[PDB]
């Protein structure tokens, strides 16, 4: 059969138990080459509109969003014409989380970010280190595909380092393609994306805790002091 | 700090899974 593995197995065998455990989680050959291709295609294509826009941050600060992240970005819900394969990848993402069941952390998983599709042009831009959710937006996994071929990171760089909380020692993931990600949102896994020397490629979807997410955004509503 | 290094989200198109 074609990718991804069926998602029960897949989820309740190893990305739970390796999320509780580590809350990083790296599945590759996620959807095999075809798939990976294809989807590597739309983004390019979807790159090639010139859509993209600079990866913009929670609180926007410092002189600007490049000193933060070096990527620009285009979100897809993936129903779009030419990301149907995008929406593929995001309804797989859809099928592990959901086959998490409730055994993600205390997360209730019950809704997701539309796919951040993001690139990072390759000319040494990056992402500073910094945690996808470090204020309780909701989300609390994060989880990407890689659509890099041949990825060397000795060569390109483009390591997505993540800083397991507590811990001494960081994670090094190759944005290579065909590869999920997944890692806790909050402030157990800062990370960065290492300058990247060659256009790196990433899709990106939050899935959001119920509680936390509806609380999130009741709270964005207001300011208080 | 930390806030304004986040990855943007958008607060209102959420996915329902
Ligand atoms: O693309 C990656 O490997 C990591 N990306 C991010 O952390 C981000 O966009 O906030
Ligand atoms: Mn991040």
């Amino acid at each position: 059969q074609t990718k991804p593995l069926p998602a029960l197995k897949l989820a309740l065998e190893y990305i739970v138990p390796c999320m509780n455990k580590h809350g990083i989680c790296v599945v590759d050959d996620f959807l095999g080459k075809e798939t990976g291709q294809q989807i590597g295609d739309e983004v390019r294509a979807l790159h090639d509109t010139g859509k993209f826009t600079d990866g913009q941050l929670v609180s926007q600060k410092s002189d600007s969003s490049k000193d933060i992240r070096g990527d620009k970005i285009t979100w897809i819900e993936g129903k779009e014409p030419g990301c149907e394969t995008i929406g593929l990848l995001m309804s797989s993402m859809d099928d592990l989380i959901r086959h998490c069941n409730g055994k993600l952390g205390s997360y209730k998983i019950n809704g997701r970010t539309k796919a951040m599709v993001a690139c990072y042009p390759g000319n040494g831009t990056g992402y500073v280190r910094h945690v996808d959710n470090p204020n309780g937006d909701g989300r609390c996994v994060t989880c990407i595909y890689y659509l890099n071929k041949d990825w060397d990171a000795k060569v390109s760089g483009g390591i997505l380092r993540i800083f397991p909380e507590g811990k001494a020692q960081f994670a090094d993931i190759e944005p290579k393609f065909d590869r999920l990600l997944f890692f806790w949102s909050d402030r157990r896994n800062p990370h960065e994306v290492q300058p990247a020397y060659a256009t790196r490629y990433a899709i990106t979807v939050w899935y959001f805790d119920a509680d936390e997410r509806a609380a999130a955004k009741v709270k964005y509503l207001t300011g208080e002091k | 700090d930390l806030e304004m290094l986040a990855p943007y989200i958008p607060m209102d198109d959420d996915f329902q899974l």
